[PDB]
């Protein structure tokens, strides 16, 4: 079988920039090589056929070029909306294989994330388990720290995080946390805070509410 | 074990892009170098400084 | 559709296997309708889940 | 326009069998090569297999020979895929794909993928529970507020607001598995502070697996 090989896996670069990748065949596939685009949980999308032919209705920011077994995809000026997944696939001997992707990511500047706050619903404590959900709105970067405390004690283990795919226009991403409790535990406690810690904050966050408060 | 590599990609008229590579550290290495001659062909001649053992490369390109 | 002797050959021994059951033994009986040329892969992927059920 | 459409992915126990199908328009696939290509979740593309309606030339990934089988019918302009001695490993979204259509030698045209899950667990139908928009969830005169859908299995939840009428705001983050093997995700909505109380907010929740349909009002407290 043929193997290809992606580079990067992740590349970040700013609106505007050119960004190379490349994929690399194990053997001879000639020129018979296709670019894939996938994003905002769609199917993939093809945007370069035969190595260096873009396919109909593709922005011609996108070109591709090869040199011996050596592929790259160029797009000469990043738009948000190509923060995607990219896959370059052979056909020149079956299997026809895919590489591993490589991931683009839109480098834009700082900004600080909106931080909010939901007890758990009065339905939700008609069962039996209670969640407590902080949500980062709309920040740039990506890496952020969501500490829980539970009536000042540190919390470990009893939290999940979520991260939106970067935003197609503004290229912000949105977190959720959420702490789960038994609703024993929860009616045990009384303050309930999330602390945010991120680049474009001076200082750290922390967004609480006292259980029973309106 | 398999590391991540960082690279910090600094052009001549000082954009910075960063890029990861992935692999066995001599793999992830090689391919870093790799893609570094290949953006040279466009780029002007890099300079590859490492630091972190070699686990974070700063690739400044001429021009 | 009409079938050849191997073919019937190959759908009498995934009907007699006694390890499987209904819906197992029927999607392997489809797979050899749908594609001929791999009688002799689909029964050995039958056999085998017919014996791992033993 | 040319079209592909999977069908027939759901929740299968280890060991067995489901049927594919992926019905084209707008083309004939008498005059190309059908290909199946997987996805497991978070991972790569994964070929599958291939067939020539014209011939009934088929090809397989060594991952699937003998488990898997790709035919087609061309009087319904349809392909399958026939998947037996199923492992969790096969837990995928299956897509299929034309190839050779027009005369372009790559997968111009794909379907929206369907969902294939391998595993013991039961079908479970999700809770849905308001996250209510509060002094909590408000800043700079703009309000956060959202529904959790929590505790089902196996996946899709999609989630939209107002019956698709709003969607500007809207993040509706991945699902978690959970350490239950339940999954559960969230949906919140930004809107005006002022709007609330005199525009209705309702999350519409659809768990396909579980026939569960949920139109859940989100309010104040």
């Amino acid at each position: 079988d043929i193997q290809m090989t992606q580079s990067p896996i992740l590349l970040s670069a700013s609106v505007g920039d050119r960004v190379t990748i490349t994929c690399r065949a194990s053997q001879d596939v000639n020129t018979a090589v296709a670019w894939y685009q996938q994003r905002t949980n769609g199917s993939p999308r093809l945007l370069i056929y035969s190595a260096s032919f873009l396919y109909s209705g593709v922005p011609s920011r996108f070109s591709g070029s090869r040199s011996g077994t050596d592929f790259t995809l160029t797009i000469s000026s990043l738009q948000p909306e190509d923060e995607a997944d990219y896959y370059c696939q052979q056909h020149y001997t079956t299997p026809p294989t895919f590489g591993a992707g490589t991931k683009v990511e839109i480098k834009r500047t700082v900004a600080a994330p909106s931080v909010f706050i939901f007890p758990p619903s009065d339905e939700q404590l008609k069962s039996g388990t209670a969640s407590v959900v902080c949500l980062l709105n709309n920040f740039y970067p990506r890496e952020a720290k969501v500490q829980w405390k539970v009536d000042n004690a540190l919390q470990s283990g009893n939290s999940q995080e979520s991260v939106t795919e970067q935003d197609s226009k503004d290229s912000t991403y949105s977190l959720s946390s959420t702490l789960t409790l038994s609703k024993a535990d929860y009616e045990k406690h009384k303050v309930y805070a999330c602390e945010v810690t991120h680049q474009g904050l001076s200082s750290p966050v922390t967004k609480s509410f006292n259980r029973g408060e309106c | 074990s398999e590391v991540t590599i960082k690279v910090n990609l600094i052009f001549a008229d000082g954009k910075i892009q960063t890029a990861e590579f992935k692999g066995t550290f001599e793999e992830a290495t090689a391919e870093a170098y790799r893609y570094a001659a290949l953006l040279a062909k466009v780029n002007g001649e890099y300079t590859a400084d490492l630091e972190d053992g070699g686990n974070h490369m700063n690739i400044k390109f001429a021009g | 559709g009409s079938y050849n002797k191997d073919q019937q050959s190959a759908f009498y021994e995934i009907l007699n296997m006694p390890n499987l059951n209904e819906a197992q033994r029927n999607g392997f009986i489809q797979s050899l309708k749908d594609d001929p040329s791999q009688s002799t892969n689909v029964l050995g992927e039958a056999k085998k889940l017919n014996e791992s059920q033993a | 326009e040319v079209q592909l459409v999977e069908s027939g992915g759901g929740l299968v126990q280890p060991g067995g069998s489901l049927r594919l199908s992926c019905a084209a328009s707008g083309f004939n696939i008498k005059d190309t090569y059908i290909h199946w290509v997987r996805q497991s979740p978070g991972k790569g593309l994964e070929w599958v297999a291939r067939i020539y309606p014209t011939n009934g030339y088929t090809r397989y990934a060594d991952s699937v020979k003998g488990r898997f089988t790709i035919s087609a019918d061309t009087s319904k302009n349809t392909a399958y895929l026939q998947m037996n001695s199923l492992r969790a490993e096969d837990t995928a979204i299956y897509y299929c794909s034309r190839w050779g259509g027009d005369g372009f030698y790559a997968m111009d045209y794909w379907g929206q993928g369907t969902l294939v899950t391998v595993s013991s667990a039961s079908t479970k139908g999700p809770s849905v529970f308001p996250l209510a928009p509060s002094s909590k969830s408000t800043s700079g005169g703009t309000a956060a507020l959202g529904c959790l859908v929590k505790d089902y299995f196996p996946e899709p939840v999609t989630v939209s607001w107002n019956s698709g009428a709003l969607t500007s705001g809207v993040h509706t983050f991945p699902c978690v598995l959970q350490s239950s093997g339940l999954y559960s995700l969230s949906s919140v909505v930004t809107v005006p502070s002022s709007s609330l109380g005199t525009q209705t907010y309702i999350c519409n929740v659809n768990h396909k697996p579980s026939n569960t349909k949920v139109d859940k009002k989100v309010e104040p407290k």
